[PDB]
């Protein structure tokens, strides 16, 4: 994944948080995922706007956290791909 | 200037020996958006009409509970609204932009059912049905419209300007550059003509061979990313989809 | 049964016929020439109608003034003439018909 | 190019009309109606 | 107009002397009428193609002035390209034969 | 060329100084049917899915009592129906032909709820559907696509030709036309120049005043047509309407 | 009226006699009225096929023929038009 | 390329005298680092509407070498009307300080 994160002004994102949810279309089969505005909204605490790119419509985030991200997301893919995963994430 | 687009198809496009017609009007002239950069007073003006789009109004404004709005926006609309022609947001637009933001099957059923699938809402009727500012819907507006820029737009018909002083200053071209034996040269037919037209020839006879040849690379990159993009994002949804059983033991304790 | 011959586009479209123009009249040329003589203000050369005009010219056709001179008035025009001198001039490539000139006016 | 034009404006004016099957002037010449009486 | 670079190949294939021959063979069983008429036939589909195609679509080089600046240039080309030439030619010749100017002169005094 | 249509509809275009792009294609170019005249091996070829149409092709075989011809159809056409590509007649153009030649209302509404709107019916499946020739329904489709050429049709894709030759005699027409001095005679700036240039920049600052005062009236005369069209229609209508009921005199008597 | 008949071939009018019925809509108004084929297949005795015009998809009537109908339709709008008219055709 | 006429447009207007007073006053409580700043946003979006429109618009010029035909017109143009009309000027300079060709004669022999 890319550090562009959307501006949820409504010139650029219309609606952004006119409704507690989100909804997202995952792979080639386009599944889709609902998730919570506020755990979205965690993601505009790190984003950084002195940086603004893709017609000034798109933010940054801190690498510190955009990492984080990226490794959530690399260890469950790695985690996916082996057969001695653990069972639970507790 | 950047492009925008939520799309990963690899598009190109080959020309023809014709222009692009548009039927005849008096006022008003098609160009392209970005060539143009357009503004509010540039773009053409035209009556809409209001009832499909009023009786839906009135249904979501009796829902929420604004009603000046509605009484407002009819009074001011009566007898159409006079809005710019090429600033509006396609239905199937506006029906993902729901969706991705969490507006019930419902509401977007009702969106369905009430408007045709041709139907094209402009940041007025957007601004009312929102409860949002006519600018920010004229610059989403704009935004996607830019997106899709192939499709020409209407603004106000313009006489030529300067006329004259380029006439003059053509005039002076001529004078000063046709006053010369350059299109009669040893150095013109030895080497301008020929090397010009065997690349014209050999460009004209392997147009479409070079352009493969070229994109070759950039296809397979964009091929390579989008299968990577969905790959990842399918195992991680799958992940979580399997470790989302984790919370009832707390409920359960 | 399926289609297998090739179709050319002449046996389905056809062009109009504009290279030559349309007689609205369905009369020829030397008919209308002839009713106009009988029409008022129409007779041969006079009046303005185009078979005037076409009468007209056979008229200053048929007189002499157009014709060639006479070898004795010549050396009046033709033989100090832009056309005459090219003429020999091609008509003799590789050679000056300025003397043969002088004798042709001498003669 | 007069005949053109003359016969050019006859078309709009006369192919669809419905009530100049000739020219007015000749009607005397035509059928009479049975509807009429 | 169009078609230019299709009448710039038609011109090339018929100086092209293979096609003298291949002409001979299909002159075979064929009259001058018919001939004739596929010819004018061939100039009024042209001419016939234009006139209906005027009406909606636009070429590469329209312009505020039309198909008759497209004809000014045809008829500008052909000028500079045969009549141009013979004019050079005249040129040498009366300048080979009388001098230059020599056409022009005025008759010999008496 | 005629002027094929059914529309009244006294249509201008103006021109922009863009040219008309398709998707790009290693094989194919679009081109004008009109200028093109191309023939059935010039057209391009696809495939088409069948389902869709030999459901309702098993429905119509089965109604009029000739299944041999649905199983050849079918047998034909499984793995698709291998078709030339722009060679089809539109949805509404076959109800228009249906309604006015006598088909059924249940008949028609079949057709509308079997096929979605923007369905285009080639010539295998009109004739196949409706006991026809191939060879007509080919003809039907090209006369109805002449009809609205606007829109460009899809050619296989020729090389260049003759451009050996091309070359020799171009490289003639400037040795011999760019040898002289017309470009840069008194004659040129005097009268070619200032003439042409005052003729372009006058159409250009009146192109649409002289286009406008041209076309007065023959939009005044179409009018014309029109309105006594309707008006004499309308009267013979209705006169017919009142003399309808004198038949039932004599089975009255 | 004009005096130009579509061809009924297929490849001009297609689907001319499938059924036993043709219908036309009249106006502005667009007043929908069905004819019988056969009073229609009535005129194509009197249709004259050495003319063909507008692509040679037209024929053209005998002139007789022609003006013996656009004479019934005038009689039928000047009756129409008058007020004196018979209330009957008979 | 993109926008010629309105670039001779510009020239026009530039060398409009009135346009001269009509700078003067906008050039009141303005900056030289301002003036560069716009002109050279000006340049950029001319390049920048270049190379966002070549992906999907295709000018009444195009041709099988797109904008290198266009680029070299404007350079060959630039050469007959600026470089050409030079030379012509040293030409004659050459030729009444030294005589034709003086620029290219040998050393005095010694
Ligand atoms: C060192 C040695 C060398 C020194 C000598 C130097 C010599 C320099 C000579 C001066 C010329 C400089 C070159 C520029 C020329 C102008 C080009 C131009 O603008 O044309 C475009 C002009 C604009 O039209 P457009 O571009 O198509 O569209 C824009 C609109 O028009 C919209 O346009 P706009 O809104 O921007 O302006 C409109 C204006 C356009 O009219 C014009 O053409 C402008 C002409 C102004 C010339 C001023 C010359 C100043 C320098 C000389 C000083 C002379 C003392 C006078 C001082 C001025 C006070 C009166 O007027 C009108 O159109 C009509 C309305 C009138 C309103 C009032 C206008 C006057 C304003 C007050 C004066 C402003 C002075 C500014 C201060 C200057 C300080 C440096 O249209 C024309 O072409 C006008 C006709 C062209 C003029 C020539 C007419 C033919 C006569 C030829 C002369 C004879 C042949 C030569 C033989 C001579 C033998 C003696
Ligand atoms: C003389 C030629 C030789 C020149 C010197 C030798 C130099 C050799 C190097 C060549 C390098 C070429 C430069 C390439 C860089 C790109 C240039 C470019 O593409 O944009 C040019 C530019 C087009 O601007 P644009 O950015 O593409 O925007 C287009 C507009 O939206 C408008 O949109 P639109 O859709 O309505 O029309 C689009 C376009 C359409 O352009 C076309 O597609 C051409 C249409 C006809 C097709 C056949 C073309 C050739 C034969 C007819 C034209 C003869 C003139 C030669 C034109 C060469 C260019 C094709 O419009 C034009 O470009 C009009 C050009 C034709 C003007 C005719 C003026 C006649 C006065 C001269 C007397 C007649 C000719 C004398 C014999 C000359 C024989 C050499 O064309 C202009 O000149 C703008 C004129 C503005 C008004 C000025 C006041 C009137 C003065 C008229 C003369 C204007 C200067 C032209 C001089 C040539 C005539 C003497
Ligand atoms: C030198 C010019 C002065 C000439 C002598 C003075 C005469 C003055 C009177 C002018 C009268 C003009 C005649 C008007 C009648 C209508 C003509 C017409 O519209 O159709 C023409 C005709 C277009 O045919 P078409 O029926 O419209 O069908 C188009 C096709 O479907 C293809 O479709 P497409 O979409 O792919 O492209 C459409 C169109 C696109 O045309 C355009 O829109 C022009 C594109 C660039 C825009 C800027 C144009 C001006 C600056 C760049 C071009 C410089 C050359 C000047 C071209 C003038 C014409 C615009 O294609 C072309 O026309 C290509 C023309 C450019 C060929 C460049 C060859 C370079 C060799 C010479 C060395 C470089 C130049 C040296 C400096 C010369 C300075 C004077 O153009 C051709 O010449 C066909 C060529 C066939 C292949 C021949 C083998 C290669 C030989 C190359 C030279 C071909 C002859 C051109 C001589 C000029 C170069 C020396
Ligand atoms: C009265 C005093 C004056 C009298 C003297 C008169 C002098 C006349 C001279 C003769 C030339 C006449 C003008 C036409 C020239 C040809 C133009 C042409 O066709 O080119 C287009 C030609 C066709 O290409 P394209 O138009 O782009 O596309 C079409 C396809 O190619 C498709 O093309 P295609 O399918 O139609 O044909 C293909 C053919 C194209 O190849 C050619 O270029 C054709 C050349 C044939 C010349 C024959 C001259 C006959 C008259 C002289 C008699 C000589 C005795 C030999 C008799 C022939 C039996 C061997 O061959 C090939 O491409 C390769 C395959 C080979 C297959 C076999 C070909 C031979 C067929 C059997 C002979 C047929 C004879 C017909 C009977 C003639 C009866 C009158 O491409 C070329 O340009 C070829 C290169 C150009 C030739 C010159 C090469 C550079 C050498 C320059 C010479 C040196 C500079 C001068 C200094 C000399 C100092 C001594
Ligand atoms: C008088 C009643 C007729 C009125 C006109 C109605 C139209 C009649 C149509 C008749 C068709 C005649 C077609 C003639 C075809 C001509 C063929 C042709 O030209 O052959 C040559 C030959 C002429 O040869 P040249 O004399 O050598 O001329 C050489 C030129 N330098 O043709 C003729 O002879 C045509 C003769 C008729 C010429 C026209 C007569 C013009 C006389 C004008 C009236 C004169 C009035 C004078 C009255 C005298 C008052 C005191
Ligand atoms: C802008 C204003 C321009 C006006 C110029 C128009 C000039 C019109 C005058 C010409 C007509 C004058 C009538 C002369 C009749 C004289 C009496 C007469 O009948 O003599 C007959 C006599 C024929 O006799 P023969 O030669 O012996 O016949 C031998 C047969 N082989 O008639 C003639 O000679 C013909 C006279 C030719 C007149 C000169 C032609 C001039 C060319 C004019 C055409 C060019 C266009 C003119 C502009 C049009 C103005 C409306």
């Amino acid at each position: 994944m890319l550090n562009f994160i959307p501006k949820r002004c409504p010139s650029v994102s219309l609606l952004f948080g006119k409704r507690p949810v989100q909804r997202i279309e995952v792979g080639q089969a386009r599944h889709q995922l609902e998730i919570p505005v506020e755990t979205i909204e965690k993601i505009y605490e790190g984003v950084d706007s002195r940086l603004e790119y893709h017609n000034k419509d798109y933010n940054a985030m801190k690498w510190k956290d955009f990492m984080k991200l990226k490794l959530d997301a690399y260890h469950l893919l790695e985690a996916s791909q082996s057969e001695t995963a653990a069972k639970s994430a507790l | 200037y950047a492009t925008l687009g939520s799309g990963w198809s690899f598009s190109k496009v080959q020309y023809t020996k014709y222009r692009i017609t548009k039927p005849w009007t008096t006022d008003t002239t098609f160009d392209d958006i970005i060539l143009s950069q357009p503004s509010k007073e540039d773009f053409a003006k035209f009556t809409k009409e209001a009832p499909l789009f009023l009786r839906f109004l009135k249904l979501v404004t009796d829902v929420e509970g604004r009603q000046e709005a509605f009484i407002q926006f009819a009074k001011r609309c009566e007898n159409g609204l006079t809005v710019e022609k090429d600033v509006y947001v396609t239905k199937k637009e506006l029906v993902d932009c729901l969706w991705k933001n969490g507006y019930t099957d419902t509401e977007i059923n009702a969106f369905e059912i009430a408007f045709p699938a041709d139907y094209k809402f402009h940041y007025p009727e957007l601004a009312v049905l929102f409860d949002l500012t006519e600018e920010d819907c004229y610059k989403y507006c704009i935004r996607q419209r830019a997106a899709t820029p192939e499709e020409l737009v209407e603004l106000k018909y313009t006489k030529p300007k300067n006329l004259v002083s380029s006439y003059g200053l053509c005039f002076l071209g001529v004078w000063f550059g046709l006053s010369n034996t350059v299109l009669s040269n040893a150095w013109f037919y030895s080497k301008t003509f020929p090397f010009g037209a065997v690349f014209y020839m050999l460009g004209s006879y392997f147009y479409r061979d070079i352009r493969e040849k070229l994109w070759k690379e950039e296809k397979s990159l964009i091929h390579t990313a989008q299968e990577n993009k969905n790959m990842g994002e399918e195992s991680v949804y799958k992940q979580m989809k399997k470790y989302a059983t984790d919370t009832k033991c707390l409920d359960y304790l | 049964k399926t289609l297998e011959r090739n179709v050319p586009m002449k046996e389905i479209l056809q062009p109009l016929w504009v290279v030559e123009p349309p007689n609205f009249l369905r009369q020829p040329v030397w008919k209308q020439f002839w009713e106009a003589q009988f029409a008022n203000r129409s007779f041969f050369f006079f009046g303005n109608a185009w078979t005037s005009a076409a009468a007209f010219a056979f008229f200053i056709w048929w007189s002499r003034v157009f014709d060639p001179p006479p070898k004795e008035r010549l050396d009046r025009y033709w033989l100090n003439s832009p056309k005459f001198r090219i003429l020999s001039a091609f008509h003799n490539p590789g050679k000056r018909p300025g003397l043969k000139i002088s004798l042709m006016t001498y003669e | 190019g007069k005949i053109h034009g003359a016969v050019w404006r006859m078309k709009h004016l006369f192919a669809t009309n419905f009530k100049m099957v000739g020219h007015p002037r000749y009607a005397y010449a035509l059928p009479k109606n049975p509807l009429l009486q | 107009g169009f078609h230019f670079q299709q009448y710039i190949a038609m011109a090339g294939r018929a100086i092209n002397p293979v096609q003298w021959t291949r002409a001979w063979r299909r002159m075979e069983g064929k009259s001058a009428t018919e001939v004739y008429r596929d010819a004018l036939a061939w100039t009024n589909n042209q001419f016939a193609q234009i006139s209906r195609a005027s009406q909606y679509r636009a070429w590469w080089w329209q312009n505020p002035l039309g198909m008759g600046l497209v004809l000014y240039g045809t008829y500008k080309a052909w000028h500079m390209i045969y009549m141009v030439r013979k004019q050079k030619k005249t040129a040498q010749l009366v300048a080979a034969a009388y001098g230059q100017g020599g056409q022009w002169l005025n008759p010999v005094p008496r």
